[PDB]
RNA sequence: UGCU
């Protein structure tokens, strides 16, 4: 709401219709103001959450925008309209119950241990789940259908994306796309991009003899048919292009913009584009020998993708969508309607933005056509069972896959997990692997600008690709550097870079989110500045000592510094999943030793919020672990202190709760303990009656009736009087 | 072929033998100095602002470290990619808009790259 | 079952001849044994063996 | 490792900045040379540099196939037309070599001449790839097209007088829409055109054999006396790194360098209150030794009260005016009273009880622990205990500040006596 | 129905709806609107008049769906959004509430004072 | 083995002339007489002797 | 593999020989020990596992799988075919497990868990399968099994 | 049973290998019977059981062999007189695995659908020397196809059965003598059978399709049942025979 | 199950309410079960938990010793007054005349 | 969405 907004605004600032030249609507700044309520007779008014729930309706503000347009050819400017109405995140920047003491939560009859973050729409809470997807631009190289060792790659770019694959069926490299009628040999594509030596194209795909005796059938395919030319090579792929010289112009578009959008082209220069596809064509041989496949279960190569782009991605659309409809009304109005002059103002919905955000919050499912996506179960009513509940079920994560097939892949518990998100925490049943909640210590990255890390890498010595031919990339001593799947460069001693890289991050020239790997079986150093990556704090560990002691703890604790002071000093900082694989970290200080680069801060931050209820995990089972999990999920309870003036449809509370005995760090953190959800019992563990033959109870009879265990359940009947279209009404 | 060093490479061209040899060296984009009286705001300072005559100092320490003393801070030098390829170094003159003159100067066989050490520069201040 | 908070089913049959064919055929003391091998499945268990 | 040998000087030569390209053959290894190959001509252009080399080769040879030399001829050629011919004779003669841009900037690159004690460097104005170029082929694809035009055409003896006049297809210069007009001009056939309007420049080729090749080598040298300091190349390593990495542009959201970029103020007011005990002398480790004693006392002594030795930040600091009690909702003033009260309690007796706090004060049970928690700490058998010891060196060096704060204190307990009714 | 209705008839309905969308009205006065508008359409003289005509009575028809609910909207911003002056406003106002007599609640002075308070 | 012409860079096929065999190019009258043997060794893995499993 | 099933097979005579010295060294009349004997409910391997040292933690009958490169988790060393690193769990659940063992049993449950999940459903249809098959024949006088035909 | 069995791992059946698809899969595929089942195995008796020597010579026999597994190098030399394809058999390598394959029966396996190459063409010169001179088909092939044959020239069967791919020898220590058996991860059981020095009057198969196809639908039966039942036991539970009988 | 944590929390539950104290039961680490025996060898109580208990029924004491301490119960959502359920006749769908 |  405060950058990516205006991003959105900067980008759509002006539309203008074809008819009636000189004419457009160019939008300066939006504003999203204060929640208010359209209750009142043309009158806004500061309305609270629980005032929207008990009346049924949204908790959103007015979006206001100025604009400026002509309507005789004489310009005419707005101050301040209003064009939609966008749903207000509790807790958030602009909402009424930030900056609240918990006097005035009282007063606005919300409770202060709230965690908030959720929607209220129509009077229901609703929570956007974090989605959990593969990563865009990466190479994946694994089998096929019948068995083929492929490759694939997903070029994801801000309008398009497109898949395209590369198959060795017949031991030749065949490149497969939406856009072809046939896959066509490689060669013949390095061909048309501008690369037609034989020779270079071996040297840029590899200098080994397998490398050489693997491409060879490829080359001899190439050399039967007659394509020896650019132009004969793009006169081909046209003759292969489908239908959406102008075949070859068609071809070479498809091959500048449409194959690997990720890889930009300076002028029609496909020097990057021929690069990469020899890197891929290298990386699938050295596959197609010892199966080293890469998984895709591996979260390292994974994005997680908050409420933020979701809803950025939605406003854009909407958007789109009101001026396309405003550009068509212009169309329609302005040329035959009256010597009169047309303005947008006269046709400027404000319900389209509103109804839009209002419907795609409310039912869950997302239909964005301009990019092609639809999702379902986006959204979920926030179940109020316990506070526990609440709290666990907004740190929940959904994946892509959203039950398609009992793979047992995704669903399996991979070492890529260890920091991240909770190992036990699991909803039991079908969705068994597919819904995961976060870990107690963790972090979500942002997008950064990659201006200065494009700078320090350039200035550190990586060589320009387009300097060098592809033979250096066959050396085993040039490792590749890429940049969020761009081919940044090749380099030489990766060991130096890596070390100044991260020395340089530390300092705070270049942002602490981005992360830096290094895959030395491909030979490659991976810099990622994407957003949506999962990170951990760590504590540096330099010479077989950590760099944070007593004294830096104490200062601390008496608040001369703080976690971003930590930070700052080069004593704590953030590590990826691709930057743990390869530093080493130790558990314990004991368990510090001469190779080891970072420290443990906790051990018991591995598991998650709901996971942090369990009184000594380490000594029972998982599956145990997992059922308790799942039943604290919907464990009796107290939800807050507005519980009280609270209406839900279902509530179920206890009489007299009590705080456990044995609780745990987690609880003091969480604030559990003041909002307890059970209570504690004399229970002996023995054999009595024979009632308890299987999992079964005996319960004192005494201790119930003196009011062990009472529950209250409340229910909410809701009646509506509304006034049809005649003037009558229920009554 | 082992893969040779910098250090150990200017001491076979200078000691083993007196040959000449044409180098290409990468240097940073920004070069630790201000264009004398070039109009200007810490823009790139490149070889195409500074004048002729000594510019800095090329040293060799103790246990292979190579670097470039170009003022106050001091540069490393690196082996770059080693290029098996044909690298021809010609001059292009253009002295009259009718007619020019390729002059072939040399060939080129190593390649060097000259880069900033952050570790010093961050640690001096 | 476990009496873990399993729902179980009750049907009561609306005829005579439904009621003794349940009775006869489907009686707990005539189905004491599987028809897979034999083997008794309704004897003791846990809280009874020890 | 001290640089024992090897103290090489590094001198600049600016007479071939703007005349010296870098032309590598990414197909040629480095053993084979084009020195033996006699060139023809090189077709270059100024702006948009693109160089295409002409040569020659050998054919009496025995690795040259004639009689293929003869069919490829005839293919990319006519019978006897020669008005525009590839090849003069009969045979491929000519070879050509087309160059690709590795990149637009070439200023970071530089060639290193190295003599006997010295490093030349001369920058470079340009680096291209030169590659055989496939051009031949287009031209014999269209002389195939315009043959098999001609067979068309010719299909009959004798062709009668076709009454093919060319009708006025003037089409319309339409007024094309922005987003056409920006697909034709991001084009490859407008880029190709535009290029192509560049006139090109013929020059001739001089190998390294000749003598004007070592004629012109001297000029990668600049006349200049062994040791000379530069004038430019000045710039501290903070300068330095600066320029290669220019800028993009609770209580406790400052950092530690966001604090310090502060006034000395508003420094010692965030430390005041967000510790809320400290003593002069840790206050004065961690603002830094260059900031001046008394400066630090001035700014210490608006914004806290001793006591004890130590410093406590103001009531008034910690509460401001508009604020309240988070637990009860009181106002500042009633707390900033009861803030007041404890820390006079704490100034005439080290030991100060929960219970008379609260019961004089009357305020609630949260408020007087969040009070007493701020400043003390609880001691069995004892009560609440301040957090730090008594400190008298600062008051045996700064007695005029103890005199001070005695008085603020005294007046503290008049206007308490008065308001509570001691 | 929606099959028998002509493409005047079916502009006049859709420039009531974008009105009533602009001016933020809930669907049951989108509703009411729309009601009104085709009651009005049923006779013939305003079947048959002017775009202007048609215009004021979009405008009056939202008027009257205003007033029908005690919800102050004043008739200066009605013309002003409906692209007409306030002379023919008012004569096409009158003739269509002479030829109809459908109740016209009375403006509530406090709501409208609301209303413009609301605006400073 | 994989043979390019020094010329243009594109693969060489084995053909045979009026004298001897030789490698020429498809797309230039480059060519080269076999003077010598040449040979291009491959050596396969060999089919180790599978010991009995027990 | 061989260097696998000797580390596998040491781990097994470790497990062993604890089960056994816990079983020799508890004396009668104890609870869990009583139980396992008269077969209620728990087993001696139970037993062990709470009591002596938990097994080896086998995901799909083999070790703990590397997920990162060349290694389990980032805290073992690269290339370390440890037992420790690969899986083992030196700690019973009396004395607690450590964040690796722990990890590694959870990865051990959650595959038990989806093997059954997908288990259900795979006999689910192949029951209804079965059924609907051999719901035909039945038993005649004759001693003659007959199909409905 | 299909819920009672838990579907587990690491029961090679004593082998320590060939990974064989059993439980709930297993009895899906069973009842499915389908002709291609996932890695069939065949269960072959030796008339020398004890002898190692005749178990490795019958395993020779009946196991696939390719010509690059047998062979030590194989170079396209192209001497200025002609081009051809010279092979080098390992004598050595030959005589350890104990199979009867020398130069005449290479040169006869070539030949056999590979692009129509004539006998003349395949030539022998030395004792384990194979000379291959291909020629111009005409038909889009010129003599520049010694690549393709070097590509599909090794992976040429020059001995063993062409379904059978990986045959192992497996042993019963019974304490009254030591067995040796063949073990074959194919799908043909009529040429395990047909081969010489296999008992194949005590050879089972998998594959019910082959099973059914080669010795009845009798056979067919019994091998259903029996594969079911060793299926059944193998997760410890017991199932009566009467129910698989009448299943089968 | 293997469920010693529950008796880990029950013996620290009542080592916590003997000596007036609140045990943390923090994963990989916590309080040990040393301190626990320690504080109820202090209190009087037995080390392990088991205490001398005495049948109700009969009177008599039981030969086993009873293993009790408080711990901490939650009651769930899930009331059998809710999940009962007895269906008459009752009405019909009107595609398939079904209940 | 939860439950066995
Ligand atoms: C849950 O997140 C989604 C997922 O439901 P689906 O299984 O995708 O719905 P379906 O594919 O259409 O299943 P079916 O074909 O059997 O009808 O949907 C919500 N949800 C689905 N089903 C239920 C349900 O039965 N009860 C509740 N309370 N929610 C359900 C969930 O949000
Ligand atoms: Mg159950
Ligand atoms: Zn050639």
């Amino acid at each position: 709401i405060n950058v990516e907004i205006k991003k959105i605004m900067k980008a759509n600032e002006k539309v203008t219709s074809d008819a009636d030249p000189m004419w457009y609507l160019k939008y300066l700044n939006i504003y999203v103001g204060l929640p208010d309520v359209e209750e009142s007779f043309n009158v806004t008014r500061p309305v609270s959450p629980h005032e929207c729930r008990l009346r049924d309706m949204t908790y959103s503000a007015p979006i206001t925008v100025d604009i400026e347009y002509t309507r005789g050819s004489q310009r005419i400017i707005r101050n301040a309209l209003p064009i939609g109405r966008m749903p207000i995140m509790l807790r958030s920047s602009n909402c009424v119950l930030t900056g609240k003491t918990p006097a005035e939560f009282a007063k606005l009859n919300e409770c202060p241990l709230d965690p908030g973050g959720y929607f209220i729409v129509k009077g229901v809470e609703k929570v956007i789940l974090i989605q959990e997807q593969l990563s865009k631009n990466r190479i994946i190289v694994e089998a096929d259908r019948k068995g083929a060792v492929g490759a694939s790659v997903t070029s994801s770019t801000h309008e398009k994306k497109s898949r395209t694959n590369m198959a060795v069926k017949q031991g030749r490299f065949y490149l497969r796309h939406n856009t072809l009628s046939e896959d066509i040999p490689i060669v013949i594509i390095f061909k048309a991009m501008g690369v037609e030596s034989d020779q270079e194209i071996v040297q840029m795909i590899g200098t080994e003899e397998h490398v050489m005796a693997a491409f060879g059938p490829s080359l001899e395919e190439c050399q039967k048919a007659q394509i020896f030319t650019q132009m004969q090579a793009l006169k081909y792929i046209g003759n292969k292009v489908r239908r959406q010289k102008t075949k070859i112009e068609e071809a070479r578009e498809l091959l500048a913009s449409t194959i690997l959008t990720h890889v930009p082209v300076k002028e029609f220069n496909f020097r990057a584009k021929c690069i990469y596809t020899a890197v891929m064509v290298r990386r699938v041989i050295l596959a197609q020998g010892d199966n080293k496949v890469d998984d895709r279960d591996y979260y390292g190569n994974k994005r997680l993708e908050l409420a933020g782009q979701l809803l950025s991605l939605l406003f854009e659309d909407l958007f789109k969508k009101f001026n396309s409809e405003m550009k068509k009304i212009a169309d329609q109005v302005i040329p035959k309607q009256r010597a009169a002059q047309f303005d947008v103002v006269k046709h400027m919905r404000q319900d389209q933005i509103t109804n839009g955000m209002v419907n795609a919050i409310s039912t869950g499912n997302w239909s964005l056509k301009r990019f092609k996506m639809d999702r379902q179960g986006v959204t979920q009513v926030l179940s109020r069972l316990s506070y526990i509940s609440a709290l666990g079920m907004m740190t929940r994560i959904s994946s892509q896959f959203e039950k398609t097939r009992k793979v047992s892949g995704p669903r399996s518990l991979q070492p890529s997990q260890w920091g991240m998100l909770c190992p036990s925490d699991t909803p039991e049943g079908e969705a068994c692997g597919l819904v995961k909640n976060l870990a107690l210590m963790t972090h979500i990255t942002t997008d950064m600008e990659d201006g200065p890390i494009v700078k320090l890498a350039s200035n550190l010595g990586v060589e320009d690709v387009n300097l060098l031919c592809g033979e250096e990339l066959s050396y085993p001593n040039v490792f590749l550097v890429f940049l969020n799947g761009n081919i940044l460069g090749v380099i030489r001693d990766h060991k130096k870079l890596v070390n100044t890289f991260r020395l340089m991050r530390r300092a705070g020239y270049i942002n602490e989110f981005v992360s830096i790997s290094t895959n030395l079986t491909d030979r490659c150093v991976y810099i990622s500045s994407d957003g949506g990556r999962l990170c951990r704090p760590y504590i540096i560990v330099k010479k077989q000592k950590p760099a944070v002691t007593n004294k830096h703890m104490e200062e601390l604790a008496q608040g001369y510094r703080n976690f971003e002071d930590f930070l700052h000093e080069s004593l704590v900082e953030y590590l990826d999943v691709n930057e743990e694989n390869d530093c080493n970290i130790a558990l314990y200080e004991h368990t510090i030793n001469k190779d080891t680069t970072h420290l443990e801060i906790e051990p018991f931050t591995l598991l998650g919020v709901c996971a942090g209820l369990i009184p000594y995990p380490h000594h029972n089972q998982s599956p145990r672990n997992t059922y308790q999990c799942a039943m604290g999920k919907q464990a009796m309870g107290t939800i807050g202190y507005n519980q009280r003036n609270r209406i839900d449809t279902l509530m179920y509370l206890l009489a007299y709760p009590q705080k456990p005995m044995v609780k745990t760090k987690t609880i003091e953190l969480i604030e559990f303990e003041k909002l307890p959800a059970g209570q504690n019992a004399t229970v002996a563990v023995m054999s009595y009656s024979g009632y308890d033959i299987e999992d079964a109870l005996v319960l004192n009879k005494a201790s119930l009736d003196r009011g062990f265990g009472r529950c209250l359940v409340y229910k909410n009947a809701k009646c509506t009087l509304k006034r049809y279209t005649n003037q009558t009404f229920d009554k | 072929l082992p893969k040779d060093v910098s250090v150990a490479e200017l001491l076979r061209e200078l000691s083993l033998t007196k040959e000449e040899e044409l180098l290409f060296l990468q240097l940073p984009d920004t070069l630790p100095g201000q264009p004398p009286t070039q109009d200007i705001a810490e823009n790139a300072c490149t070889l195409a602002d500074l004048t002729e005559g000594q510019v800095g100092k090329l040293l060799i320490r103790k246990s292979g470290r190579v670097q470039l003393l170009l003022g106050k801070v001091t540069l490393d030098v690196t082996m770059g990619t080693a290029c098996s390829f044909l690298q021809e170094l010609v001059s292009v003159g253009l002295g009259d808009s009718r007619t020019g003159e390729m002059t072939v100067l040399g060939h080129v066989k190593h390649k060097l790259v000259c880069s900033p050490d952050f570790e010093s520069l961050l640690d001096h201040k | 079952a476990d009496f873990d908070g399993d729902e179980m089913n009750l049907h009561l049959p609306q005829t005579e001849e439904a009621k003794a064919e349940a009775l006869v055929l489907m009686g707990t003391k005539a189905n004491l044994v599987t028809p897979r091998n034999g083997e008794p499945l309704i004897a003791a268990i846990q809280d009874f063996l020890t | 490792d001290d640089p024992v040998v090897q103290e090489i000087d590094v001198y600049l030569a600016k007479s071939l900045a703007e005349k010296l390209y870098l032309f590598q053959y990414p197909v040629r290894p480095a053993s084979m040379t084009y020195d033996d190959i006699p060139h023809l001509s090189a077709k270059i252009k100024p702006k948009q540099q693109k160089v295409e080399l002409e040569m020659a080769i050998d054919t009496l040879n025995p690795n040259y196939c004639r009689s293929k030399g003869e069919q490829i001829a005839l293919n990319v050629d006519g019978a006897c037309a020669d008005e525009t011919s590839t090849y003069s004779s009969k045979l491929m003669d000519k070879q050509t070599f087309c160059s690709s841009q590795t990149t637009s900037n070439t200023s970071r690159y530089a060639a290193a001449l190295y003599r006997q004690g010295e490093l030349h460097l001369t920058p470079l104005h340009g680096i291209l790839q030169l590659r055989p170029s496939f051009s031949y082929l287009d031209k014999a694809d269209a002389k195939h097209r315009e043959r098999e035009a001609a067979n068309e055409a010719g299909d009959s003896s004798q062709d009668e007088a076709e009454d093919d006049v060319k009708q006025i297809t003037v089409r319309f210069s339409r007024p094309e829409s922005e987003q056409a007009r920006q697909r034709r001009v991001q084009s490859y056939e407008f880029l190709q055109k535009k290029h192509a309007e560049e006139p090109w420049v013929h020059l001739h080729y001089y190998g390294l054999r000749d003598s004007r090749s070592e004629h012109e080598r001297q000029y990668l040298l600049c006349p200049g006396s062994s040791g000379v300091e530069n004038t430019e190349l000045v710039k501290s390593p903070s300068e330095y790194l600066m320029m290669l990495m220019p800028p993009s542009q609770p209580s406790n959201v400052l950092s530690m360098a966001q604090l310090r970029t502060l006034p000395l103020a508003d420094q010692i007011k965030i430390l005041m209150k967000n510790v809320k005990v400290m003593p002069f002398a840790n206050l004065m480790s961690l603002l830094g030794p260059s900031i001046d004693s008394v400066a630090v006392l001035r700014g210490i002594q608006k914004v806290a009260m001793l006591v004890q030795g130590n410093w406590v930040v103001k009531s008034d600091i910690l509460y401001p005016k508009d604020s309240s009690s988070p637990h009860s909702g009181v106002p500042a003033e009633v707390l900033c009273r009861g803030r007041d009260f404890v820390m006079w309690k704490f100034t005439q007796s080290r030991w100060v009880v929960r219970k008379e706090v609260a019961t004089v004060t009357k305020l609630c049970a949260e408020d007087v622990k969040d009070f007493l928690e701020h400043m003390a700490v609880v001691r069995i058998n004892k009560g609440w205990e301040f957090i730090l010891p008594y400190d008298g060196e600062f008051i045996k060096k700064h007695p005029d500040v103890v005199q001070r704060q005695h008085m603020l204190w005294t007046g503290i307990q008049a206007k308490l006596e008065k308001v509570y009714n001691l | 129905e929606n099959e028998q209705v002509s493409r005047s008839q079916q502009r006049g309905l859709r420039r009531v709806r974008d009105l009533c969308r602009v001016l933020q009205l809930p669907p049951t006065f989108e509703d009411t609107a729309v009601a009104y508008y085709q009651q009005a359409y049923r006779h013939s003289g305003i079947r048959a008049a002017r775009l202007q005509k048609k215009e004021v009575l979009v405008g009056c028809c939202v008027l009257i769906t205003c007033r029908q609910h005690n919800w102050p909207l004043t008739m200066g911003a009605i013309c002003t959004l409906l692209y007409a002056d306030l002379d023919v406003f008012s004569s096409t106002y009158m003739q269509i509430v002479k030829l109809l007599g459908l109740d016209v609640p009375s403006l509530c002075l406090a709501e409208l004072v609301k209303t413009y308070c609301s605006s400073f | 083995m994989l043979l390019f012409c020094p010329g243009c860079g594109n693969g060489l096929i084995v053909e045979e002339g009026q004298r001897c065999h030789r490698f020429a190019c498809n797309t230039c009258p480059y060519v080269h007489n076999i003077t010598r043997k040449v040979t291009n060794r491959k050596y396969p893995k060999l089919k180790e002797v599978d010991d009995v499993l027990g | 593999e061989t260097l696998e099933a000797l580390i596998l097979k040491e781990l097994s005579v470790i497990r062993d020989h604890a089960g056994s010295a816990c079983l020799r060294e508890l004396d009668k009349s104890n609870s869990p020990l009583t139980m396992a004997l008269c077969g209620s409910k728990g087993s001696f391997i139970n037993i062990s596992q709470m009591i002596a040292c938990v097994g080896q933690q086998a995901i799909s009958g083999s070790r703990v799988p590397d997920g990162f490169e060349n290694r389990s988790l980032p805290h073992f060393e690269k290339h370390s075919k440890l037992p420790a690193a690969k899986g083992f769990v030196a700690n019973s659940f009396y004395s607690g497990l450590t964040p690796t063992e722990f990890f590694f049993h959870t990865m051990a449950g959650r595959e038990g868990l989806v093997d059954t999940a997908v288990k259900t459903a795979e006999t689910g249809y192949m029951q209804r399968r079965l059924v609907k098959s051999l719901e035909d024949l039945c038993s005649q006088y004759d001693l003659t099994v007959r199909s409905s035909t | 049973p299909g819920t009672q069995m838990t579907l587990k791992t690491f029961h090679f059946a004593g082998v320590a290998s060939m990974n064989i698809t059993l439980g709930v899969p297993r009895i899906k595929e069973i009842i499915n019977a389908s002709k291609a089942i996932s890695t069939p195995i065949i269960t072959a008796q030796l008339d020398k059981d004890d002898d190692a020597d005749y178990a490795r010579l019958v395993k020779g026999r009946i196991e696939k062999t390719l010509l690059g597994e047998i062979s030590e190098y194989i170079e396209e030399v192209f001497l200025p007189d002609d081009c051809f394809i010279l092979v080098k058999l390992s004598l050595e390598r030959i005589r350890l695995l104990r199979l009867e394959v020398n130069a005449e029966t290479v040169r006869y396996s070539i030949c056999t659908s590979k692009l129509r190459v004539k006998p003349g063409d395949v030539a022998v010169h030395g004792e384990a020397v194979v000379c291959v001179t291909p020629r111009e088909n005409s038909k889009s092939s010129m003599y520049y196809v010694l690549q393709f044959l070097k590509e599909d020239l090794p992976k040429v069967v020059v001995q063993g059965i062409p379904e059978v791919s990986r045959a192992v020898i497996h042993i019963d220590e019974q304490s009254g003598k030591e067995k040796y058996k063949l073990l074959v991860e194919g799908d043909n059981l009529r040429a395990v059978m047909a081969t010489h020095g296999v008992k194949g009057t005590r050879t089972t198969s998998n594959n019910t399709y082959e099973v059914e196809k080669t010795l009845g639908i009798e056979a067919a039966r019994t091998t259903i049942i029996n594969e079911i039942q060793y299926t059944m036991v193998n997760h410890g539970m017991s199932i009566d025979r009467r129910h698989v009988m009448l299943l089968s | 199950r293997m469920t010693v944590g529950k008796l880990i929390e029950l013996l620290a539950g009542k080592a916590g309410v003997l000596d007036g104290r609140f045990h943390y039961g923090t994963a990989f680490g916590g309080s040990k079960v040393k301190d626990v025996c320690e504080d109820l060898v202090r209190h009087g109580y037995n080390y392990l938990g088991k205490d001398y208990v005495t049948s109700g029924i009969t009177g008599e004491p039981l030969e086993a010793y009873i293993y009790f301490g408080p711990v901490y119960y939650q009651k769930l959502k899930h009331m059998v007054l809710d999940k009962m359920h007895a269906r008459a006749r009752g009405p019909r769908a009107v595609l398939t005349r079904q209940p």
